[PDB]
């Protein structure tokens, strides 16, 4: 279907989960939270293997 | 401004620029497959988005 | 001789920082270390400032 609808707002500064954003984001503070939750944060309830 | 028996060096004010233009916009659309996310619906994304 | 103008000298370096700036920016065209360490915490600094 046509649809008549499209977006390109994952590329920049924009949505767009750009490589340096993610790179910094993710491996510090999602790192740190990760383990936080792991460590005392819980295993089988909070966010899990899955 | 340029005459003979004198100095005629021009800067390359822009071929830098373009330069500069060059290697990170290209690297950048040329991230992956981050070009494109069509904001899929809900009831079926799999099939028609990605 | 007439004197020079006191920051001549120091008109290489803007040159040298510009054709750097043309394909080899990076200091002296190289990499080394001595004394200073790198560390590592996620890629270090990831892929030396993703190359």
């Amino acid at each position: 279907a046509n649809w008549r609808e499209r977006s390109d707002l994952t590329v920049t500064v924009g949505i767009g989960n750009m490589n340096k954003d993610q790179q910094m984001l993710h491996l510090m503070r999602i790192w740190e939270m990760a383990q936080a939750v792991v460590g005392g944060g819980g295993l089988g309830v909070l966010v899990s293997e899955q | 401004n340029e005459r003979p028996g004198k100095s005629g060096i021009v800067s390359r004010d822009v071929q830098e620029t373009v330069d500069w233009i060059m290697p990170s916009l290209m690297k950048v659309f040329t991230s992956g497959g981050q070009v494109v996310k069509y904001e899929p619906d809900t009831a079926e994304d799999v099939e028609q988005a990605e | 001789t007439p004197q020079l103008s006191g920051e001549v000298y120091g008109m290489l370096d803007r040159l040298e920082a510009d054709r750097g700036k043309r394909t080899g920016i990076t200091d002296r065209t190289r990499g080394l270390d001595q004394n200073t360490l790198h560390s590592n915490q996620a890629a270090m600094s990831v892929n030396q400032l993703m190359t």
